[PDB]
C-alpha cells in the first residue's frame, strides 16, 4: 500500500518520484501507489501535499476516549487530510469524513498451500456407474454363452469373465467353448479399452486438478470450535487489528483466543508463515492478496480463493467537513476514470505471482489418504464373510 | 470474461441532501460491518447452479463409454446370434 | 575495432608468431582471419568472426586494405559526462571515431538515438535486439516412482494387507495350501503374473477375486497416474516476464539483475522514467564485462544479466544452463564505423543491399548463426 | 519375455518356486516397465512437435 | 528469417527533413510508444507462437 | 516496402521502421511426431534389462 526509505544520500535527498516526509522533525522520503494517487489528487484538485510521518499505530483508533493514530491527529486537526489505507470502520465511519474508495479491501485469511490431491478413489469416481452397467450386463451376457455351450462352474466361468473384466489375472479353467472362445473376444478388446477406460480415468487424475483446502468464512469447523482442533489452528493479524476489531465485534472464539495465536511484524506474518508453526494469517485482505503477490517462493494461500470476507475498501479520510471534501471523490471518480489505476497495478496491484488460476501441480507418491480407495476395498472382506457364514447358515436348515 | 473492468458501485439513490444521507451511510457501515450483506449472498449471490469448469473433467464419461462398449456388447450379442449358427454350422454339417 | 566478442567473432591471442590456428570450416570452407592489437586485461594477437568476416567481404565489394586494430577502452562509444569542465565526452570506440582512429570499426552497439545526430550509421547488418541474460535451472524431477515415488510405506502396507486378505480367502476355505497355495493364490493377485495354480471355487472365494482384482487393477492404475506425475508436472514459474517484468518492477535485493557497464543497451534504459528502478539499483550493480556475465551465471553469480539479446540466444548455445528471454527489446542494429563523412558511406549502404539481398549473410549464419550446439 | 512383454505367455510354468519367485522378480519390476510404457506413451501426448 | 529486412518512408533524394528524419525514428523506438503500436498494428489475436 | 537494392539505388530511403524479411506460409494441418516416438523412449535400456 505504500514504500518509503530515507532520502538517498548519495546525491544527498530523495530521487525518482519519492515524496519526502518529517519524522521527530526528519524528512525522510516516501514512494507507493497510494501516494502516487495522492500525487494524481492534487493533479486536478491542485491542493499542495507534503507527507509526514505517523507517531503510532496506523489510523486513528479509540484508544480511552479518543482515537489512537492517524485519524487522531485528525481529531488534533493536525492535517486538513490524512493519508494510508485502511477501509473506515464503521467506528472510523463516525468519527470523521472519509474517502471513497481507493481500492476494494475486506476481511481476509491466509496460509501456506502445501499438500494434498483429489482425495482417494477419484478413479473409481471416473466410473459413473457405467462399470456397473456392463458390469452386470456382460455378467448375463456371458451366462448366455455359457448356456450356449450346449453343443456354478458355467458361473465359475463367469468369473473367468471377470478377469476377463479386471486385469485378467485368473488362470482357473478356459472354457472348451470355442464359439464361448469368441464370447471370451467380446471382452477382449472391449475389456481391453476398459483397461483404456482405467488409463483415461487416470490422466482426469492427474488432469483436472482441484487445489482445495479449508475454508469456511468467519468460522470454520477449525475456526467456529476454536479448542477442538488438536493441533491449533492460528489465523489471525497483529495487535489493535482494525479487521480484527471488527471480528473482536463478530465472534469470540479468536478475539477471545486468538490473543494466543496473536503475533507482531506485517510481513513477519509471511515469515511466521516460512516457519508455518501456525496454521494460517490474517490481515487485509487486498493488501494480503499482494502479501501472495509478492512471494519469495509459492507457499501461502489466500484463505478461501478470494472469496470476499468482510468486503471494503480504503482511501484517504480528512477531516469532517473540510475543504477539499465535495470534488475529492469526484478526483478519484476521475481516477478511476483515466484507468491509470490499472496503470498503477504496474506501481502496486500487479503482482509477480499472480497465477490465481493457475494451481500448479500437487504430484507426489500415493497417499494413505489416497490409499483410502484400497481402504473402501479391504472394506468389503467383512461383507463377503456375512454373505459366507450366511450361508452357513443357509447350512443350518 | 477475463478480469475486472474498471470496478465502481452504485445504490439507492443520492441527490440533493436528506437525513437519510449520513445515516444511510452509516446503515451501509452496518450492511458490510455486519454479515446481513454476506447473508443476503445466500438470497442471491451463493444460490447458484450452474457448474465451473476450467480443463473438461469429463472423467464421469459413462455416455460416451456405453458409446463404445454398449455397441461393443452389440459385438458380443453379435456371437449370440452369430455363433449360435456358426456353433450348427460344422455340427449341423456333421449333424 | 571492437571488443572481443564470442557471439561476435572469435579472437584470441595468436598462435606462434604472425600465426593463428588455420582451419577450414566443418563444412570446408577456409574462413579467413586478421590480426588486432591490444592487451591482455598492447599488442597483436588473432581475431576473426563472421561478423568481422562480413567486414572483409564489405571491403571484397568496395576495396580498401583492411586494417584490423583493437578497441582501447571496454565500453562501445557514448557522448558521455566528463568529471569536469562541462565538455561532452563521447566514449569508447565511438570516441575512436571522433578521434577517427579508424576507418570503420565494426561492432554490434545498435544504433543510439543520442548517437544518432553524433555518429552516422547503415541500416542493420543484422537485425537484433537487446534483453536480459539469464541461466535457466536444471530439471530433474525423477525419481524411482512406482518404486521411489508411489505409496512409499503404503505400498507395503497394503502388502501385508494382502496377507490378511489371503488369510480372510483361508477363512473362506473352512466352511464347506490353505496358507501355501494362497501364498502363491493372492500375492499372484498382486503380481498378475500367472503361476498358474488355481484359485478357489468357493462362493465368497471369487468375490474376493473380484476385490483384490479391483484393488490391484486400481494399483497398476495408480502407477499410471505416477506415470503422468514423472510426466506431466508443474515445472514451475520461469519469470522472464519483459520490461513489464514485476520482479524488476519491484526492486528489491533479492533479485540480482543488471546489464554491461556503459551499455547501449543500458543507454536506452539511460534516458528513461519508469525504468528508474534497475536505473538505480542495476546501475550499482552492472558490471563491465559480459564475458563475466557468461562466468558469472556459470557461477550462477547474480539473480539476471542484460546484454545484445541475439548475442545471447548464440551464447545459450555456449551454455547448457542458460535461459532465453522473453521477447524483443527495444530493437535496433548496429554495424561498422559510421561517422563524419566517407565515400564509403553510399556505397557500403549498396554493400549492405548485397548483403541482405545475397545469402553471404545467410550464408553467414553457418559461419555463425545456423552454428548451434546446445 | 512374457514376463518382458504383456504376460501373454500361456506355456509352461516352471515348477521352480525359488524360479517362481524369480518369476515374482520381473513381476513388480517389469509391471514397472509396462508403466515404462505409460509415461512413454505421456510423453508422446506431452512432448509436441 | 528468410531475406532479413525493413521497411520505411522513403522521400526524395537528398530531401529536407533527410538528416534528423531517421531521427524521429530514432527516439520514436526510444519511447517504446512502437511496442505501443503493437496494439494499434502488431499484437496479434491469434499469437500463441 | 523494404527498399530493394534497386529501390535504394533508385533514390533515398528512410531507417528501419519495423523488421521485415522474405517468408512464405502455409495452413498447419495435421501430422504427429512420426511413429515409433514409443520405441524413442525406450533410450536402449530396454536392451540393457
Amino acid at each position: 500500500f505504500v514504500i518509503v526509505e530515507s532520502v538517498d544520500p548519495l546525491s544527498g535527498t530523495c530521487m525518482r518520484n519519492t515524496v519526502p516526509c518529517q519524522k521527530r522533525y526528519i524528512k525522510k522520503c516516501c514512494k507507493g501507489f497510494c501516494i502516487d494517487i495522492l500525487k494524481k489528487i492534487s493533479k486536478s484538485v491542485k491542493f499542495t501535499y507534503d507527507l509526514y510521518l505517523v507517531t503510532n499505530g496506523k489510523h486513528g483508533k479509540k484508544i480511552n476516549g479518543t482515537w489512537n493514530g492517524m485519524i487522531g491527529e485528525v481529531v488534533m486537526k493536525r492535517a486538513y487530510m490524512a493519508v494510508g489505507s485502511l477501509t473506515i470502520n464503521e467506528e472510523r465511519s463516525e468519527v470523521v469524513d472519509f474517502s471513497v474508495p481507493f481500492i476494494e479491501t475486506g476481511i481476509s485469511v491466509m496460509v501456506s498451500r502445501s499438500n494434498g490431491t483429489v482425495s482417494p478413489s477419484a478413479f473409481l469416481e471416473p466410473f459413473s456407474a457405467c462399470v456397473w452397467v456392463m458390469m452386470f450386463v456382460m455378467l448375463l451376457i456371458v451366462s448366455a454363452v455359457a448356456v450356449f455351450v450346449f453343443e456354478f462352474t458355467i458361473g465359475k466361468a463367469i468369473w473367468l469373465l471377470w478377469g476377463l473384466v479386471f486385469n485378467n489375472s485368473v488362470p482357473v479353467q478356459n472354457p472348451k467353448g470355442t464359439t464361448s472362445k469368441i464370447m471370451v473376444s467380446v471382452w477382449a478388446f472391449f475389456a481391453v479399452i476398459f483397461l483404456a477406460s482405467y488409463t483415461a480415468n487416470l490422466a482426469a487424475f492427474m488432469i483436472q486438478e482441484e487445489y482445495v483446502d479449508q475454508v469456511s468464512g468467519l468460522s470454520d469447523k477449525k475456526f467456529q470450535r476454536p479448542n477442538d482442533f488438536s493441533p491449533p489452528f492460528r489465523f489471525g493479524t497483529v495487535p489493535n487489528g482494525s479487521t480484527e476489531r471488527n471480528i473482536r465485534n463478530n465472534y469470540a472464539e479468536m478475539h477471545a483466543y486468538m490473543g494466543k495465536f496473536n503475533q507482531r511484524g506485517v510481513d513477519d506474518a509471511l515469515l511466521s508463515l516460512k516457519t508455518g508453526k501456525l496454521d494460517a494469517f490474517i490481515y487485509d485482505a487486498a493488501v494480503l492478496n499482494y502479501m501472495a503477490g509478492r512471494d519469495e517462493g509459492c507457499k501461502l494461500v489466500t484463505i478461501g480463493s478470494g472469496k470476499v470476507f468482510a468486503s471494503t475498501g480504503y482511501g484517504i479520510a480528512i477531516q469532517k467537513d473540510s475543504g477539499w471534501k465535495r470534488q475529492v471523490d469526484l478526483a478519484i471518480l476521475q481516477l478511476f476514470g483515466d484507468g491509470e489505476m490499472e496503470e498503477l497495478e504496474a506501481l502496486w496491484l500487479t503482482g509477480i505471482c499472480h497465477n490465481e488460476k493457475n494451481e500448479v501441480m500437487s504430484s507426489q507418491l500415493d497417499i494413505d489418504n489416497m490409499a483410502g480407495v484400497f481402504y473402501m476395498l479391504g472394506a468389503a472382506m467383512a461383507l463377503s464373510l456375512i454373505t459366507f457364514i450366511s450361508e452357513h447358515l443357509f447350512y443350518w436348515q | 470474461t477475463g478480469e475486472l473492468f474498471f470496478r465502481s458501485g452504485f445504490g439507492i439513490g443520492m441527490r440533493k441532501d436528506s437525513p437519510w444521507k449520513q445515516q444511510v451511510s452509516l446503515s451501509i457501515l452496518k450492511s458490510h460491518e455486519n454479515g446481513f450483506m454476506e447473508d443476503l449472498d445466500k438470497t442471491w449471490v451463493r444460490y447458484q447452479e450452474c457448474d465451473s469448469r476450467s480443463n473438461a473433467p469429463a472423467t464421469l464419461t459413462c455416455e460416451n463409454m456405453a458409446g463404445v462398449f454398449m455397441l461393443v456388447a452389440g459385438g458380443i450379442v453379435a456371437g449370440i446370434f452369430l455363433i449360435f449358427i456358426e456353433i450348427a454350422y460344422k455340427r449341423h454339417k456333421d449333424a | 575495432v571492437t571488443i572481443h566478442q564470442e557471439p561476435f567473432v572469435y579472437v584470441k591471442p595468436t598462435m606462434s608468431d604472425g600465426t593463428c590456428k588455420e582451419e577450414f570450416t566443418v563444412n570446408g570452407d577456409p574462413v579467413k582471419k586478421v590480426i588486432c592489437t591490444g592487451p591482455n586485461d598492447t599488442v597483436p594477437q588473432c581475431c576473426y568472426g563472421f561478423c568481422i568476416d562480413l567486414l572483409i567481404k564489405l571491403a571484397r565489394t568496395m576495396q580498401f586494405t583492411y586494417e584490423v586494430h583493437l578497441v582501447a577502452d571496454g565500453k562501445f562509444g557514448t557522448q558521455e559526462r566528463v568529471q569536469n569542465s562541462n565538455k561532452k565526452e563521447w566514449n569508447g570506440m565511438m570516441g575512436e571515431l571522433l578521434s577517427g582512429q579508424a576507418d570503420m570499426i565494426v561492432a554490434p552497439l545498435t544504433i543510439n538515438n543520442e548517437r544518432a545526430q553524433y555518429i552516422e550509421f547503415s541500416k542493420p547488418f543484422k537485425y537484433q535486439g537487446l534483453t536480459i541474460l539469464v541461466k535457466k535451472e536444471i530439471p530433474r524431477s525423477t525419481l524411482d516412482s512406482f518404486m521411489q515415488p508411489f505409496q512409499s510405506t503404503l505400498w507395503l502396507l497394503v502388502g501385508l494387507s494382502v496377507h490378511v486378505v489371503a488369510v480372510m480367502l483361508y477363512l473362506l476355505d473352512r466352511f464347506s495350501l490353505t496358507l501355501s497355495s494362497a501364498m502363491w493364490f493372492s500375492w499372484g493377485v498382486l503380481l498378475n503374473s500367472g503361476i498358474g495354480e488355481g484359485a478357489p471355487r468357493s462362493f465368497s472365494a471369487r468375490i474376493l477375486g473380484m476385490v483384490w482384482a479391483g484393488f490391484a487393477m486400481i494399483i497398476v492404475a495408480s502407477y499410471t497416474a505416477n506415470l503422468a506425475a514423472f510426466l506431466v508436472l508443474d515445472r514451475p514459474e520461469e519469470r522472464i516476464t519483459g520490461i513489464n517484468d514485476p520482479r524488476l518492477r519491484n526492486p528489491s535485493d533479492k533479485f540480482i539483475y543488471a546489464t554491461v557497464k556503459q551499455s547501449s543497451v543500458d543507454i536506452y534504459f539511460r534516458r528513461q522514467v519508469e525504468l528508474s528502478t534497475m536505473y538505480r539499483h542495476m546501475e550499482k550493480h552492472n558490471y563491465e564485462s559480459a564475458a563475466e556475465a557468461i562466468q558469472a551465471v556459470r557461477d550462477n553469480k547474480l539473480h539476471a544479466f542484460i546484454w545484445d539479446s541475439a548475442v545471447l540466444e548464440f551464447e545459450a548455445s555456449q551454455k547448457c544452463d542458460l535461459v532465453t528471454t522473453g521477447e524483443l527489446f527495444f530493437r535496433s542494429g548496429f554495424g561498422i564505423g559510421m561517422r563524419k563523412d566517407s565515400p564509403w558511406k553510399q556505397q557500403v549502404s549498396l554493400s549492405i543491399l548485397k548483403s541482405h539481398e545475397n545469402g553471404f549473410m545467410e550464408d553467414l549464419d553457418k559461419t555463425w548463426v545456423r552454428y548451434q550446439e546446445c
